[PDB]
């Protein structure tokens, strides 16, 4: 019911025009090619901008003027002809042309392959010359009629051949007597007979010419019967003259026409059914090239069976005509007029047509008819797609012009370029500053930016206060900006929640929701530990804000992006709100301990006591304000409201120590117990020094244990403790402060004299070119590194630089040993190195050469981060638009699969050393089994978080195989299961069921782009990745095994060639072009000859294809090699990602499987399906008898999986967006709007999140046991 | 750099759409000559043509017999009037008769 368009969408469904269908959304017919008046700028009557047609231009305005009052709607008026109504409807009111003769479409005749080409069995190119009026084609031929006049006018055609061979023996005969006469008159003059010869031999070539001639004729009487004896439908005959000569002759019999309207005639003739059945028989019986002729043109003609759509939509007989305001007759200030182009080509069509229609009335030759024909067809195919076959044509400028199709073509139509995004109002964006005295939640806004964005709502309010009467005088008044507005718009902005985003927006913390609070001056405050979540520096960097309006969407920013809320990072779950640099340091030197130092703790007894106790940190706080302390001295404290840790506790009170009463001696410094007030009271005391990795995972475990308000106020107390400690640290750099090494001199000759050999050697010419390089690399290499080692020897600990470094605040050590110690070597802009190298430090600096050498880096890493930041958004996009559809759906499986995880592997000497990838492999993922120690009882039953508690009872117990549940082995239909995908990091818990997983998982494995440095011939880094999920074969095609056993290595020359030995007594397995790029494989040592291999061993060292690991290991092993093997590079640079975000890419792979038998069920060999319809392919048609549907599993690339989709409006989006609905429009493919790609653009709610039917119908009552307080 | 002003020649109200106190409305009804009905809403306070232009193509009449008159219609330029605007009667009879004796004597012989 597309017709008054109700808010309550189920499927759309795009299918194909009729006339009928056309003619009646119309209201009118366009028959004048007519827009304005010159003069009065008034629309014309029966034009493109017909009123009449498309309603009128003014609200409730008639044409000629009576009627004007809302009174009057609907009302037609008889002297202007229009309907009061108002002036939108210009938006949406059809029109269509009257075609005085049919023309075809241009998309299924020219997109190849060619629809109706392949619909009728026609070649494209002879199809060309019937649509284009080049070739006439025989629409029917009779066959009893013609089967008894085949006797009667062969007689008649036998008796015409006698009458013409009679009137060539008579030319013969005539000629044959001059000829004679012309040996007559020259025989009887006696003289030279050359000349005498002549005549007689030009009357035989006369006599040769005359029948031959006569036999030409005869050859064209015996073809104009035999093509009459061969006349069938689908024929072509050209020559249209030699038709004519059929016309006369054989004229009756049979039915010709020429061009669009014979196409019509032969489809309207043309009963689907019976070519269905010869080419199922055909592709059932036979094979071949016929028979893949058959299947290319079964696929259509099966669609048009299944379909009740009828085959007639090719031709046309009525264009429709696209409202006028979708093509605007703008006009400016000025008297200049701009149209959007298409008026243009429906002026020319309607001067076509009309000329055809004006020529039609008349009575034309055939030439002139055809012709305008030709041109109307042209037209057309001009107006619907511009640029396909032919020329395009243009205008001024030569541009052509843009046609309906590249409306939606390209990256300039109505599928990206207005859903790439738009801009919103109640908007604003400034530049921003730190706010270190803010809360968490909070965050500050500018007064004048804040006026103009609450401006409704301060209005409202301003009236309800009486300050002004009527709007009008509060606009006036906010404009003004009188002292009222700021104690009006406090009371309106207190607790109404504002956005914040800072493009660009990588992943799902770059939107974070912040209460306003007002700050005098221009700049937006910002909390300061939250620019490690948004990525911002105070370089300069400008953040925009938006507003939330209805009572929903301020629920959302309060309840779920509110920045207390987020903490945790959901790509690995460890914190985002930790203390970075600043604080860092602070907490550093707090809680470093410094032995010598002032007032400490020792026992000389004897003759005085130990002096340096102290009863409670009170009197420790006041003894360190005296001159006494120091804040890191090492005292033994009385602590009375610190919970001691596990093992003092037990020492003393065994369990029931609560340590709100109790009283307990300790010998901490006084800044651990400073620092150690700031944590929650349940907390036990921590005593250690505060690196970056021991905050780190204080928090965790915090957020692990506590709630996130409690977290939130812990990691705020933080931040102002650590900014207090770090300004009093003495954290400065001064040149004093960096010391050069005392041994770089003697170094540099050491690694001098050996550089020097080096060259003399090559200098004699001991050596090659690459050699020197090489050795001159490697030497100072080695230099570069024993300098770096007497720099970090020498330099004291508590120097600001080492000390920076080392608490993990920022920076590495290289860059303090080019500070202080040397350069090292320089790259070339091709990458290699300069074997120069730099022997200076910044702090002696360096000379003109160096800098210049140093240039060439520089600028190479400044274009290539840029570089990297476009191809990681191309990443995330391809990521994004294949796994936008996994969300949760269920709530459990139930199933029993799932994969299994190492899990600290056994030592030989046998010890359960715990295994480094346990993080991202095995926490939080639910138990698929339970685990039981050597057959005892079980530890941890089936459904258990597997956290940190049951981590180390299961290692305890001694154990490394559990079968975890997961996702890869979910059984749900479409999405996962909450079960299987275990905790979710971003919360703790398990998820909800409407979690947008894909979208959390693709965001997650894109966002650490431009980090990820390649190598100083395999791929190594970024595209290493990129060539992973595209599952292209690699360069570094190092092969695998096929059959285990012994194996016989074995090398030719200059490239190797190995065969394995096989055990199972097949052919002996033989491997060729073994190339000397590669190395072998080391296993366990060296791949030896003899050595024993698997049945999946990689043979040589390098990378293998996963296509070929898929056709040997099966559909299991090539996920746990596609998991581990991008996993790796994430390794590289220390940054950890999840492994259930990348095993969700890996499940949307394998979702197909080829065909090799179609068998009985339906379907073409090499063609792709899903698994799902596969299983219930082979569970309803082998009911009564199994039918042969043989599936193999296929893993395909991200970008060909997401283009074999099935919402086809989604698919839209990518490529061949004409192509993508041309074939849709065949099979009339109705969509299902369950995608998240798909509702953005019809703009209804997305089914993820708060969209599905589970969270919208809820419904909300006051108990009654309250009902009766009120 | 480039900021335009611009307006669609065409001004916008602003009204209520109630819908009970409308103008008192006939509806007429049309035909056209393939038995096509067009009702078409007029005031009541509306004089009623027998003739209407429809979306089907042509002027539908009206569906009663009141109005049959199709009497103002003829083709103004034949062939024929202009060739009698410019040849006599008795010089195209010539022609005509030496025409068909050349025919009488070329197919009879
Ligand atoms: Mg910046
Ligand atoms: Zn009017
Ligand atoms: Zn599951």
């Amino acid at each position: 019911g597309a017709m008054l368009d109700v808010n309550f969408f189920d499927e759309l469904r795009i299918g194909l025009a009729t006339a009928e269908d056309i003619r009646q959304w119309s209201y009118g017919e366009v028959k004048k090619p007519e827009t304005i008046n010159y003069r009065t700028l008034k629309p014309e009557k029966d034009g493109l901008f017909c009123e009449k047609i498309f309603g009128p231009t003014r609200d409730w305005e008639c044409y000629c003027g009576k009627y004007k009052r809302v009174r009057f709607k609907g009302i037609i008026c008889e002297r202007c002809g229009v309907e009061v109504t108002r002036a939108k409807v210009r938006r949406e009111r059809m029109g269509h042309i009257e075609l005085a003769a049919p023309v075809t479409h241009i998309w299924y005749f020219k997109g190849v392959p060619s629809r109706l080409g392949y619909l009728l069995d026609l070649a494209p190119k002879d199809l060309e010359k019937i649509i284009y009026f080049a070739a006439y084609v025989i629409t029917s031929v009779d066959e009893e009629m013609r089967h008894n006049e085949l006797s009667t006018l062969e007689a008649e055609m036998a008796v015409e051949r006698k009458a013409v061979e009679d009137q060539r023996d008579g030319e013969l005969e005539a000629r044959a007597q001059k000829l004679e006469a012309d040996l007559a008159e020259l025989e009887a003059e006696g003289a030279k007979a050359d000349a005498r010869r002549k005549v007689r031999d030009g009357g035989e070539r006369e006599m040769r010419q005359i029948r031959d001639r006569a036999q030409r004729e005869l050859d064209r009487l015996e073809d104009i019967w035999s093509t009459f004896t061969k006349l069938a439908p689908k024929q072509l005959i050209v020559d249209e003259n030699l038709y004519r000569e059929l016309v006369d002759r054989y004229g009756e019999y049979f039915t010709g026409a020429m061009g669009a309207e014979s196409i019509q005639k032969l489809i309207e003739n043309f009963d689907i059914d019976a070519e269905a059945e010869s080419l199922r028989d055909v592709i059932r019986n036979g094979k071949g090239q016929k028979k893949l002729r058959a299947l290319k043109r079964l696929k259509v003609v099966a669609a048009f069976q299944q379909s009740g759509n009828s085959p007639m939509g090719m031709v046309l007989d009525a264009v429709p005509v696209i409202p006028p305001e979708l093509r605007p007759m703008v006009q400016l200030d000025g008297g200049r007029f701009a149209t959007s182009d298409l008026n243009d080509l429906y002026r020319r069509v309607i001067n076509r047509n009309n000329r055809l229609k004006r020529l039609i009335d008349l009575g034309a030759p055939e030439i002139i008819v055809n012709n305008e024909k030709r041109m109307l067809q042209e037209s057309v195919d001009a107006l619907f797609d511009n640029g396909r076959r032919g020329r395009p044509v243009t205008g001024p400028g030569n541009r052509p012009l843009k046609s309906l199709s590249d409306l939606l073509k390209g990256k300039q139509g109505r599928f990206r370029q207005n859903l790439l995004g738009k801009r919103v109002d109640y908007s604003g964006r400034s530049v921003i500053v730190v706010g270190p005295q803010l809360k968490l939640h909070q965050c500050g806004l500018p007064k004048l930016m804040a006026l103009e964005l609450f401006k409704p709502f301060v209005m409202k309010r301003l009236v309800d206060l009486n300050h002004a009467q009527n709007i009008k005088s509060a606009k006036r008044m906010v404009e003004r900006q009188r002292p009222q507005v700021w104690d009006v718009l406090e009371e309106v902005i207190a607790e109404h929640p504002v956005l914040l985003n800072r493009a660009p927006t990588l992943h799902r913390l770059g939107i974070q929701a912040f209460e306003p609070m007002l700050v005098e001056g221009k700049a937006i405050q910002l909390h300061p530990l939250v620019c490690e979540a948004f990525n911002a520096d105070f370089d300069g960097d400008q953040m925009a804000v938006h507003l939330p309006l209805s009572a929903e969407a301020q629920a959302e920013a309060r309840i779920l992006m509110l920045s207390s809320n987020n903490i945790l990072s959901p790509a690995s779950g460890r914190p985002l709100a930790m203390p970075r640099l600043d604080m860092v340091t602070g907490l550093y030197y707090l809680t470093t301990e410094v032995p010598g130092d002032t007032g400490e703790y020792q026992p000389a007894s004897g003759d005085h006591p130990e002096t340096g106790v102290y009863s409670s940190p009170a009197e420790a706080i006041m003894a360190a304000d005296r001159g006494v302390l120091s804040v890191r001295a090492k005292i033994k404290v009385r602590l009375t409201q610190l919970r001691p840790p596990v093992e003092i506790e037990a020492e003393l009170f065994g369990h029931s120590g609560w340590q709100p009463g109790d009283a307990w001696m300790a010998e901490t410094t006084l800044g651990r117990v400073m620092f150690n007030e700031l944590l929650p009271l349940g907390y036990p005391f921590v005593n250690k020094q505060m690196h970056k990795k021991v905050q780190a995972a204080i928090i965790n475990d915090l957020a692990e244990r506590y709630p996130m308000i409690v977290v939130a106020q812990t990691v705020d107390k933080l931040k102002d403790a650590g900014f207090y400690w770090a300004t009093r640290s003495g954290v400065t750099v001064s040149m004093a402060d960096v010391l050069v090494p005392p041994r770089k001199k003697e170094i540099l000759d050491h690694y001098e004299e050996r550089a020097d050999k080096v060259e003399k050697q090559f200098q004699r010419g001991a050596l090659n070119h690459d050699e020197r390089n090489e050795a001159l690399v490697e030497i100072w290499k080695e230099a570069t590194d024993e300098v770096g080692q007497a720099l970090r020897e020498h330099y004291p600990d508590d120097n600001p630089i080492i000390t920076i470094v080392d608490s993990g605040a920022t920076g590495n050590f290289t860059q303090t040993r080019t500070l202080a110690g040397m350069k090292g070597l320089v790259t070339n802009p091709k990458g290699e190195f300069i074997p120069r190298p730099v022997k200076s430090s910044f702090r002696e600096g360096l000379t003109v050469l160096e800098y210049f050498i140093n240039t060439h880096g520089a600028r190479k890493g400044l274009a290539d981060t840029a570089l990297r930041t476009a191809d990681s958004g191309y990443l995330t996009r391809r990521l994004v638009d294949v796994s936008q559809d996994v969300i949760v759906r269920e709530h459990d499986c139930q199933t029993e699969r799932g994969i299994v995880v190492e899990l600290a592997e056994r030592a030989p000497d046998g010890t359960l050393i715990r295994d480094p990838y346990i993080e991202t492999s095995a926490y939080a993922r639910t138990l698929g089994t339970d685990a039981v120690d050597e057959a005892g009882n079980v530890i941890v039953e089936r459904g258990q978080d597997l956290g940190d508690p049951e981590i180390d009872a299961l290692l305890a117990a001694g154990i490394t195989q559990v079968k975890v549940r997961s996702v890869l082995t979910c059984a749900t239909s479409t999405g996962v299961c909450a079960t299987c995908y275990g905790r979710s990091m971003a919360t703790g818990k398990l998820v909800d069921i409407g979690e947008a997983v894909g979208i959390v998982a693709a965001q997650s494995i894109g966002e650490p782009g431009t980090q990820l440095t390649m190598r100083t011939d395999i791929t190594g880094g970024l595209p290493r990745v990129q060539e992973l999920f595209e599952a292209r074969v690699p360069r570094g095609k190092a092969p695998i095994a096929d059959v285990t056993g012994r194996v016989r290595l074995e090398d030719g020359e200059r490239f190797y060639k190995i065969t394995i030995v096989p055990d199972d007594g097949g052919e002996e397995v033989v491997y060729d072009k073994i190339s000397k790029r590669q190395r072998l494989r080391v296993f366990k040592r060296v791949l030896s000859d003899g050595d024993h291999v698997e049945v999946g061993q990689q043979l040589m060292e390098g990378s293998a294809d996963p296509h070929e690991v898929l056709r040997v290991q099966g559909p299991r092993e090539v996920q746990i090699h596609l998991v581990r093997e991008v996993q790796e590079v994430y390794r590289a640079q220390g940054v950890s990602i999840h492994d259930k975000h990348i095993e969700v890419i890996v499940r949307q792979m394998l979702r197909r499987v080829t065909i090799i038998d179609s068998g009985s069920t339906e379907f073409l060999p090499g063609s792709l399906i899903d698994r799902a319809e596969f299983e219930a392919e082979n569970r309803r048609v082998v009911a009564e008898g199994g039918e042969p549907a043989a599936g193999r599993p296929v893993l395909m690339g991200i970008t060909k999986a997401s283009l074999a989709t099935d919402s086809w409006l989604s698919a839209a989006s990518f490529q061949e967006t004409t192509r993508v609905l041309t074939d849709a429009a065949i099979n009339c493919r109705s969509d299902k709007l369950n995608g998240l790609k798909e509702n953005v653009i019809i703009g209804k709610l997305i089914p993820a999140g708060t969209g599905i039917n589970r969270y919208r119908n809820i419904a909300v009552q006051p108990t009654e046991e309250a009902r009766a307080a009120a | 750099d480039r900021v335009l002003r611009g307006s669609r020649l065409g001004a916008v109200s602003y009204e209520t759409d109630r819908n009970h106190d409308l103008a008192p409305r006939q509806i007429a009804r049309y035909r056209t000559d393939n038995g096509e009905e067009f009702e078409v809403p007029f005031a009541d306070d509306a004089e009623i043509p027998g003739t209407w232009l429809c979306r089907n193509g042509m002027e539908g009449t009206l569906i009663e017999g009141d109005l049959p008159e199709p009497k103002k219609v003829k083709p103004p330029r034949t062939h024929w009037d202009m060739l009698l605007e410019r040849r006599s009667i008795e010089e195209l009879e010539e022609l005509l008769k030496e025409r068909l004796e050349l025919i009488r004597s070329r197919r009879r012989g």
